[PDB]
């Protein structure tokens, strides 16, 4: 049977099957766009100086 | 009203009153003094402070 992907996982992956999923695949740039609410944006009139 | 030093904390070229101007000014007497827009391109929302 030999060493599997659980031992031989290159790229620093964390391969776990059933379902087949490489958790912690250390690669890429993850584009995340946060459309946040406007209520956090307190200006200089609101902010401490 | 002496030593009126004005810092513009808020400046957007927008449709509303997008100027937020904090003027630390030393008052000789307590009272409502008129605020005059010296700039024709500005519109002061408040009138007397």
């Amino acid at each position: 049977r030999g060493a599997s992907l659980q031992h031989t996982a290159p790229f620093g992956c964390q391969i776990a099957t059933n379902p087949v999923r490489a958790m912690n695949c250390a690669v890429g740039n993850m584009p995340i766009s946060i459309d946040i609410p406007d209520a956090a944006f307190t200006r200089v009139v609101d902010a401490p100086s | 009203l002496t030593d009126m030093s004005c810092e513009v904390p808020a400046c957007t070229h927008s449709s509303d009153f997008g100027g937020v101007a904090i003027i630390k000014y030393a008052a000789s007497k307590k009272g409502k003094c008129a605020v005059h827009s010296m700039t024709n391109a500005v519109t002061i929302r408040e009138a007397e402070i």
